[PDB]
């Protein structure tokens, strides 16, 4: 019987609160398919490849060949549109300065490596290496992998040097050690935590990037979605081709054999049977491709939204840009898809404390401004909600409201007056 | 049939006559007289696109043969998507106007002929980043952007009997 | 600009046109006109012709219905997206970047349009930026000072604290800043005099 | 065929007899006895909602 997880009761009580005392800067890999293979099937060449009699018989079916090509061309244009929307989010191609003094962080594993011919970063190269003529032509995508790599590099440089402003208007440089302080202040942790722990945070981020690199290099069963998309498309094409070998009731599935062994008045029935069968097969393939392209378009719109709302700016949407609190995201190209590296701030080490909704000093209830009241047993402090940084209770951190007769659970203490 | 008979290195067994492929169509044969191996491949087939600016502007067009070498077909260009004939090649790079493929886009510009060029993503912009420099805006512009979204399509219906078997 | 809507209408039209044009197909019969076959052949001989025509037309109708289902799914996705944009951008103010127009979003004004909706996203956008020499913190008396809401800048000679998105320099007092720790852990700290309004009043 | 023969304003040529439609349905005809052009509109149809 499947198990849903480890049973874990929580010691909840009306005066107990658990506050973290540390953090972990995790990096989560998220893989999305953006586009599929742009294919076009020549209807007449497929059904009636080089046969005047077969072409004439097929002509009787009206426009059952000039509408499938319309749908497939629409799909191809939609694929190009999907890639353009997902990646071409940045107006100007930014590029990092020659130095790499980002307050201690190390982006060498995601910024482009000039040594390789195509300026794809190391993780992009791992992603590329981890993913592998009967009238069916395969058109090439409008944007070459080099251009997609340049777009991802531009987004990375913008995020590194300018945070979120590069997506709002003119890009504005800001020291990375201060951009991360902005991010931290965004998720509620005061920036005096980032600066004081800058080295530890840099080490955690570098180790997380290294772990992502190792996971991608070792676990071949990681890029499941992109590989599944490619395999499904190739399998559909293989099925469509194999459909050519079925007799559908005709004496033979080879058009030339029928043509070279019967007179037209007799061969027309067999050719009509084959034409009907192959047309049915091609219509089924086209419908499958339309539905699959709709699925990929939904995925590409989701990927564009993630790019716009995570990379170009920090997002407070829970679990939208990676499990945990969200700091930033770094995009990466990949064969027929994108891969976000979501940097997330996850509180790790918690301690129990005896809390209290408010504190009475002189008959006036006091409530914290940004934080919560916690005590180690004898002395009370007001600390921010995501990091145990106790401070003496003053009149600044607390504001008064009425008397102490209504607030349930209130506790007594002396409120210092600076 | 029809194809381009070529010498092939496929090692036919003495009893084997001709090969096949997935579609069960004959791919390689053995010549009945000289018992050698002849690979059969389709001669050539490809779509023909007509890259044209609006006829309201000009009546000049450039023809793209999709996925064919510029040997089996003025100005000739060999894009990764095929052979582009009638379009001039310009070393400059601009924004995409009429997409072709593999980063190649065509347009109608200046004495005006259709040019084809590798498109440009944008303007290079090296941010003057440093560990102690911050750029702060002192002024702001309020803009209004139009965003158009379809909501409902045409509510249609069809009488199956009267259509298929009208009266 | 209205292409996104125009195409919708166009697409529908095309389908109907194609569907109507399917009535001009023999589908292996002797004539695309059913009445001619009815009036020219006896039922025992007209059965095959009418069956061919029925098969062809019914297959065309099924294809049209499937195309309509897929296109209506696409339009329904767009309509859900438009409903979300209306509920978030218009009825409120969204923090989702590029969701309600490039730049910072302020408000939106819906407008009707044939088979569609047009939003006029109002966006605040920073315009003219100036360089400044910053510092993550400032030491006053051995205690690091960090800005409550803003960032430290300096035109070269004096240090101010100004809000991030608009240069409005203000003197660095003990009201803009909060203290935390000594003057060694922070990297990139600088020295400056954090003026205190309390002292001159105390002197008075 | 079935239709509502109505006097039409179409301008037939002397050598023309049938005025076809986009769907290859004879929309205009020339009355042989009196050389006037008459349209052919299907009588009427539609859904019956309850
Ligand atoms: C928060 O966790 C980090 C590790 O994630 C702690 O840093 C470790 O500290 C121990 C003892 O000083 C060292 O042996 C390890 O090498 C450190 N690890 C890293 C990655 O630097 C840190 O001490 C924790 N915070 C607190 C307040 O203890
Ligand atoms: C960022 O991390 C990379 C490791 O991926 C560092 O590159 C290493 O540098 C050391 C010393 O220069 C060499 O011994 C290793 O062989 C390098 N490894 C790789 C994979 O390049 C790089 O120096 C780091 N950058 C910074 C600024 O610390
Ligand atoms: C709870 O915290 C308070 C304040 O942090 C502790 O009180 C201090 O304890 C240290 C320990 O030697 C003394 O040096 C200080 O003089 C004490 N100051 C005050 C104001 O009491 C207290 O010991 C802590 N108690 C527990 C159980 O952790
Ligand atoms: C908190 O302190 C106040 C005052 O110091 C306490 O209020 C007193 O409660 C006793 C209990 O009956 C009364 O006899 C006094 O008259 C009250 N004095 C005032 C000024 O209110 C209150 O009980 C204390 N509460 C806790 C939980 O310690
Ligand atoms: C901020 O920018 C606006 C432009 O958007 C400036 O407004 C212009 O001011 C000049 C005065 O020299 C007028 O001639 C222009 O007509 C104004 N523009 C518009 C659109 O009305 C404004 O002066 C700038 N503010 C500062 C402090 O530089
Ligand atoms: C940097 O800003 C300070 C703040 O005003 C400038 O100092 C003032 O400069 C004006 C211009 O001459 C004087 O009238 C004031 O008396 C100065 N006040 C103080 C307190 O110094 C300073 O000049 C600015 N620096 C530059 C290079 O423009
Ligand atoms: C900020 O000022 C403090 C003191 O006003 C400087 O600290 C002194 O630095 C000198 C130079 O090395 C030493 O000789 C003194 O012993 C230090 N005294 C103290 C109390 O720290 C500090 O260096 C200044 N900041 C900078 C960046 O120069
Ligand atoms: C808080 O107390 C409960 C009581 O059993 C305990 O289970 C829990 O582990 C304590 N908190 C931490 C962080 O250990
Ligand atoms: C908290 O819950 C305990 C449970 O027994 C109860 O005894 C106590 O009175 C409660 N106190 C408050 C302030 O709710
Ligand atoms: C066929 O006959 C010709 C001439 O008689 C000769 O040159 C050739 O080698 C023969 N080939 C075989 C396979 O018998
Ligand atoms: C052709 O374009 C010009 C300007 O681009 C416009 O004024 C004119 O109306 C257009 N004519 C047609 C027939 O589209
Ligand atoms: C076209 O043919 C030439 C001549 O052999 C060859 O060098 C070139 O690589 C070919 N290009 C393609 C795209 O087949
Ligand atoms: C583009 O530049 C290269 C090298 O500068 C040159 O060989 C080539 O002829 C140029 N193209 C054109 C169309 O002049
Ligand atoms: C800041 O100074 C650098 C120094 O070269 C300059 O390039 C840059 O343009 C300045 N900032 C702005 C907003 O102009
Ligand atoms: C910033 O980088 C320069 C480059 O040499 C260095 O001299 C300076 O100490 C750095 N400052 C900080 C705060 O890292
Ligand atoms: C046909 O004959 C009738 C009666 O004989 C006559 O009224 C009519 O005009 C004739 N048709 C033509 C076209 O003359």
């Amino acid at each position: 019987t499947m198990s849903l997880g480890v049973e874990n009761s929580v010691a909840y009580s009306n005066n107990s609160i658990a506050i973290p005392t540390n953090f972990t800067i995790s990096v989560t890999t998220e893989i999305l398919p953006v586009s599929m293979t742009k294919t076009s099937v020549d209807c007449t060449m497929y059904i009636c490849g080089d046969s005047t009699e077969c072409s004439n018989l097929l002509l009787q079916y009206g426009s059952f060949c000039t509408q499938l090509n319309r749908a497939l061309t629409g799909i191809a244009v939609e694929q190009d549109k999907n890639t353009q929307e997902v990646f071409a989010q940045v107006k100007q191609i930014y590029k990092t300065p020659p130095i790499k003094d980002f307050g201690g962080f190390n982006f060498s594993q995601i910024l482009p490596d000039p040594s390789k011919p195509s300026k794809r970063s190391f993780i992009e190269d791992l992603l590329f290496n981890k993913v592998t003529f009967n009238g069916l032509t395969v058109l090439p995508p409008l944007l070459t992998d080099e251009m997609i790599a340049q777009y991802t590099s531009a987004l990375l440089a913008g995020t590194i040097t300018s945070g979120w402003t590069f997506g709002a208007g003119a890009a504005l440089q800001i020291p990375f050690a201060m951009q991360m302080a902005y991010r931290f202040n965004g998720i509620g942790v005061t920036q005096n935590v980032l600066y004081e722990n800058q080295k530890l945070i840099a080490n955690q981020f570098n180790s997380a990037i290294g772990k992502i690199q190792d996971s991608l290099s070792s676990t071949a069963s990681a890029l499941g979605k992109l590989q599944d998309v490619v395999n499904q498309n190739a399998q559909a094409l293989n099925t469509l081709v194999k459909q050519l070998s079925s007799n559908f009731g005709a004496i033979s599935s080879v058009l030339n054999d029928i043509l070279s062994r019967l007179d037209p008045p007799e061969a027309e029935v067999q050719i009509d049977r084959l034409i009907t069968g192959r047309l049915q097969s091609l219509q089924t393939y086209v419908t499958q491709q339309l539905i699959r392209a709709a699925e990929i378009r939904a995925s590409a719109n989701l990927a564009a939204t993630k790019m716009s709302e995570c990379v170009l700016g920090q997002s407070k949407r829970v679990d939208f840009c990676g499990k945990g609190y969200h700091l930033m995201s770094f995009p990466q190209s990949a064969p027929h898809g994108v891969v976000f590296l979501h940097v997330t701030y996850v509180p790790a080490q918690e301690k129990n404390f005896t809390t209290a909704p408010a504190i009475c000093h002189d008959g006036k209830a006091h409530f914290p401004r940004e934080g919560v009241f916690v005590s180690n047993g004898t002395h009370w402090f007001v600390t921010q909600r995501n990091f145990y940084e106790p401070q003496i209770i003053t009149t600044d951190n607390t504001f008064v409201s009425g008397n102490c007769d209504v607030v349930i659970g209130i506790v007594n203490n002396t409120v210092y007056d600076p | 049939g029809t194809g381009v008979l070529t010498e092939s290195n496929k090692k036919f067994l003495p009893f084997q006559q001709f090969g096949r492929d997935i579609a069960d169509t004959t791919d390689a044969v053995r010549d009945p007289q000289t018992l050698e191996i002849l690979d059969i491949t389709p001669c050539s087939f490809g779509g023909v696109s007509v890259i044209t600016p609006g006829t309201n502007t000009s009546n000049q067009v450039a023809v793209l043969y999709q996925g064919v070498n510029c040997t089996e077909v003025s100005n000739v260009f060999q894009t990764r998507a095929g052979c582009l004939i009638g379009a001039e090649h310009v070393n400059n790079s601009y924004e995409c106007d009429i997409p072709i493929g593999a980063g190649i886009c065509a347009s109608y510009q200046t004495s005006q002929s259709i040019i084809a060029y590798t498109m440009s993503l944008g303007v290079e912009n090296s941010v003057a980043y440093s560990n102690n420099s911050i750029a702060i805006p002192t002024n702001f512009t309020i803009s209004v952007t139009t965003e158009i979204l379809p909501v409902s399509m045409t509510k249609t219906s069809v009488d199956c009997t009267m259509y298929i078997c009208g009266d | 600009a209205l292409g996104k809507l125009q195409d919708v209408v166009n697409q529908n039209a095309q389908a109907l046109n194609t569907l109507v044009k399917q009535l001009s197909s023999n589908f292996g019969a002797i004539s695309s006109v059913l009445n001619d076959i009815l009036s020219r052949l006896d039922p025992p001989e007209a059965e095959v012709q009418i069956d061919r025509l029925i098969t062809g037309r019914l297959q065309s109708l099924q294809t049209y219905v499937t195309q309509q289902l897929i296109r209506a799914a696409e339009i329904r996705a767009s309509a859900n997206l438009a409903a979300t944009k209306m509920s978030e951008c218009v009825l409120g103010q969204s923090k989702r970047v590029d969701f309600c127009g490039k730049g910072y979003h302020l408000m939106s004004f819906p407008q009707s349009a044939p088979h569609g909706v047009v939003f006029l996203h109002v966006t605040y956008v920073p315009a003219q930026e100036k360089n400044f020499t910053t510092a993550p913190a400032i030491c006053h008396d051995g205690k690091a000072h960090f800005p409550r809401e803003g960032v430290f800048v300096s035109n070269g000679t004096h240090w101010f604290v100004t809000q991030r998105n608009f240069y409005e320099p203000q003197i660095i007092t003990t009201d803009n800043t909060f203290v935390s720790g000594n003057c060694d852990v922070v990297i990139g700290i600088v020295n400056n005099t954090v003026y205190d309004p309390l002292q001159p009043e105390l002197d008075s």
